[PDB]
């Protein structure tokens, strides 16, 4: 009986593969061959932030494109004024072990996901000037790999436990749970419309979930190893995904297939963070090669190299207006490029 | 920029607090704690405390210790253990009584070999090269009570000793320390403990002190 | 069992793959159109002088 | 005649003292904190000898 269900299941995955094959008239390269090259990019460092002592692990840009939140392996969350390199706030984190941080779209709140399985929300605009701890979100039975603000009242959190969650902040209840994944959800990204999001797990499969019902609208495969970073394309019809096989892939949502592959023989180590630039033409991927790479989003060709850190790049973030890209690395410095 | 001078003042005060707290934390020693389920880590952690991630704080003649209990995480260890790279001690707790036990919900994989496999995965992981492992062969008494009848050959078929306690526990220590391949750089501080007031806190203090001094003598190239 | 859930999902996913069975050429055209149309507001693609970039000013 | 003796009879003991201070500081902080005591690096420590 179980083998019978296994035969139906893979009877339909076969049909799904056939459907994905029916759409593939030509790859992206065959149509984008006529596009003019972007040109060699000489992006240089403009700011270096001498902040945390030990290790930077996550970094997120505020919607103002000026305030910038950074998180450390042990210690505090530092909120920078990126224009003048000031330290607007220092948050004395309860749990030292951090894996993700998020800045609210309104700017009133921040969140440190933490590796202690407890998402900690911090209210910034407090009467007594000190950053207070608002209702902590507990009950995810796994380390919070990534957390993202839907809005001031709704957050989406990815856990080492395969279940992604959506929390209502006033009451702290896990108001929605997405369980379609089989592996540990390493990365998560929210579409610009915020109507739905995507997440990638260790099973080399990305899944596109919607926040209102929770049903898994689509699943994408193709990667040979764990998916560690996903970034939505700015328009929202596509999303790029990095993996330990050192290959960025640009999946499409209204389509359902690979559609692109970003790999070169010179780079072996796996990707760690992806962030489409504004207008989507450039994809910036950090590597364990002690380095960062600027890929053409339309041509499978390297546009430039940053190469300005002494330790592994923790994360990348492009401002909402695209003015500059902050690269936070395992070396304690966070460097802003443009 | 008449008001931004106050912003720079806030930045300098925050930087000062950052540096003081950072030096205070870099003053302290960070010790990992890991092992198989029911390895007896509870008794060990209770002894040092008497003197998600569970952080336990204890002091033994200054040199304030922060201990991190990790067993609580049933998840992918490969993407999690890339943290804890700055720990100056990795307390590995394994119970010698595991040699006799066939299963841990794991297809009749002997708990001892499951522990050795985890030790192999964690000791030789390329994140940890300078971090030293402190090996607690826990429940020495229950092992001494079991070995008197049930031969270690049920766990280690190549063992040919007389099943006497010393010749058995010395074999387990020898095997665990030979399981460490990169012995040129790493050190294994094997110790035998049980549910009594041992020197296990004193032994952790001594091993941590020695590893600290070894690290500092590497910093200046004296060693 | 859980497998009945997995299949109940995968069949639905097939139905979405049939509605989303738009040709890859259309997706390529849409991606190219966005990249071309929203160009010139890419500070990373085309650098801007010191008069407007906030990180030199 | 003055400079040769004044350097030879003093840089020896400055090097001795600096070496012993290195060993002593490293060991007598090791029992107290993990941080490496400042001014022990093999290169910059020579400056203590020149001072």
């Amino acid at each position: 009986e179980l083998d019978q269900l296994r035969q139906e299941a893979e009877q339909l995955k076969n049909q799904i593969r056939d459907a994905r094959k029916a759409c593939a008239d030509a790859t992206l390269s065959q149509i984008t061959n006529n596009i003019d090259p972007v040109g060699r990019i000489q992006m240089r460092t403009r700011r270096t932030l001498r902040g945390h002592l030990a290790k930077i692990y996550a970094m997120h840009w505020g919607t103002d494109s000026r305030l910038l939140v950074s998180a450390s392996q042990d210690g505090k969350l530092i909120i920078w004024d990126s224009y003048t390199t000031n330290k607007v706030h220092a948050i004395p984190l309860r749990s030292s072990w951090v894996m993700t941080c998020a800045y609210a779209p309104s700017g009133n709140y921040v969140a440190c996901g933490g590796l202690d399985n407890i998402c900690s929300i911090y209210n910034l605009k407090t009467r007594e000037g000190n950053v207070r701890v608002s209702r902590e979100l507990a009950g995810h039975t796994g380390y919070l790999s990534c957390c993202r603000f839907l809005d001031d009242n709704q957050i989406v959190t990815s856990s080492g436990d395969t279940t992604c969650a959506l929390w209502d902040i006033e009451t702290g209840q896990q108001t929605t749970t997405f369980t379609g994944h089989t592996g540990d959800v390493m990365s998560l990204s929210l579409a610009p419309d915020t109507r739905l999001f995507v997440s990638g797990a260790c099973d080399a499969s990305a899944k596109l979930w919607d926040v209102r019902e929770g049903m898994c609208r689509q699943t994408f495969t193709g990667h040979e190893s764990d998916i560690n970073a996903i970034c939505f394309f700015p328009n929202g019809n596509a999303f790029a995904t990095g993996s330990d096989d050192a290959t960025c892939r640009l999946f499409d949502l209204r389509a359902d297939q690979e559609l692109m592959t970003y790999s070169h023989d010179n780079i072996i180590c796996g990707i760690t963070s992806v962030s489409f630039s504004k207008s989507g033409r450039l994809l910036l991927a950090g590597y364990d090669d002690f380095n960062c790479n600027v890929w053409d989003a339309l041509k499978a060709d390297r546009a430039g190299v940053l190469a300005g850190h002494d330790n592994r790049v923790s994360c990348l973030g492009v401002t909402d207006d695209g003015m500059a890209v902050a690269t936070g690395s395992w070396d304690s410095f966070l460097k802003i490029w443009n | 920029s008449a008001e931004d001078k106050a912003a720079v003042e806030r930045s300098k005060m925050i930087d000062r607090n950052l540096r003081e707290d950072g030096e205070k934390a870099a003053k302290e020693v960070k010790l990992l704690l890991l092992g198989a389920g029911e390895s007896g880590k509870n008794t060990i952690v209770k002894q040092m405390k008497i003197i998600g991630i569970v952080e336990t704080h204890f002091t033994f003649k200054d040199l304030y210790f922060k201990m991190f209990d990790v067993g609580a995480q049933r998840s992918e260890r490969k993407k999690w253990i890339h943290c804890f790279e700055g720990v100056t001690a990795i307390i590995f707790c394994v119970a010698l009584s595991d040699y006799d036990l066939v299963l841990a919900e794991d297809e009749e994989m002997n708990r001892m070999h499951a522990s050795m496999k985890l030790f192999d995965s964690i000791c030789n992981n390329k994140w940890f090269t300078e971090t030293s492992i402190i090996l607690f062969l826990n429940k020495k008494d229950l092992f001494e009570e079991k070995i008197k009848r049930s031969p270690l050959t049920i766990c280690y078929p190549e063992y040919t000793g007389s099943n006497t306690y010393e010749e058995a526990a010395a074999y387990i220590q020898c095997q665990f320390e030979d399981l460490n391949r990169r012995k040129d750089t790493k050190e294994i501080y094997t110790h035998f403990t049980c549910s009594t007031d041992t020197k296990n806190v004193q032994f952790v203090f001594d091993a941590v002190t020695d590893v600290i001094i070894k690290n500092n003598l590497k910093e200046c190239g004296l060693y | 069992a859980s497998i009945a859930q997995a299949r109940k999902l995968v069949e639905q996913l097939k139905m979405e793959a049939n509605i989303d069975r738009i040709k890859v050429s259309k997706a390529a055209a849409d991606l190219m159109a966005y990249c071309e149309a929203h160009a010139k507001e890419d500070p990373l693609l085309t650098p801007v002088p010191a008069s407007e970039n906030p990180f030199r000013e | 005649r003055r400079i040769f003796l004044g350097l030879g009879m003093s840089i020896s003991y400055a090097a001795l003292l600096t070496k012993t201070n290195r060993i002593y500081r490293i060991f007598e902080q090791g029992k107290r904190s993990v941080s490496a005591p400042r001014f022990i690096s093999p290169a910059s420590q020579l400056a203590i000898t020149f001072s």
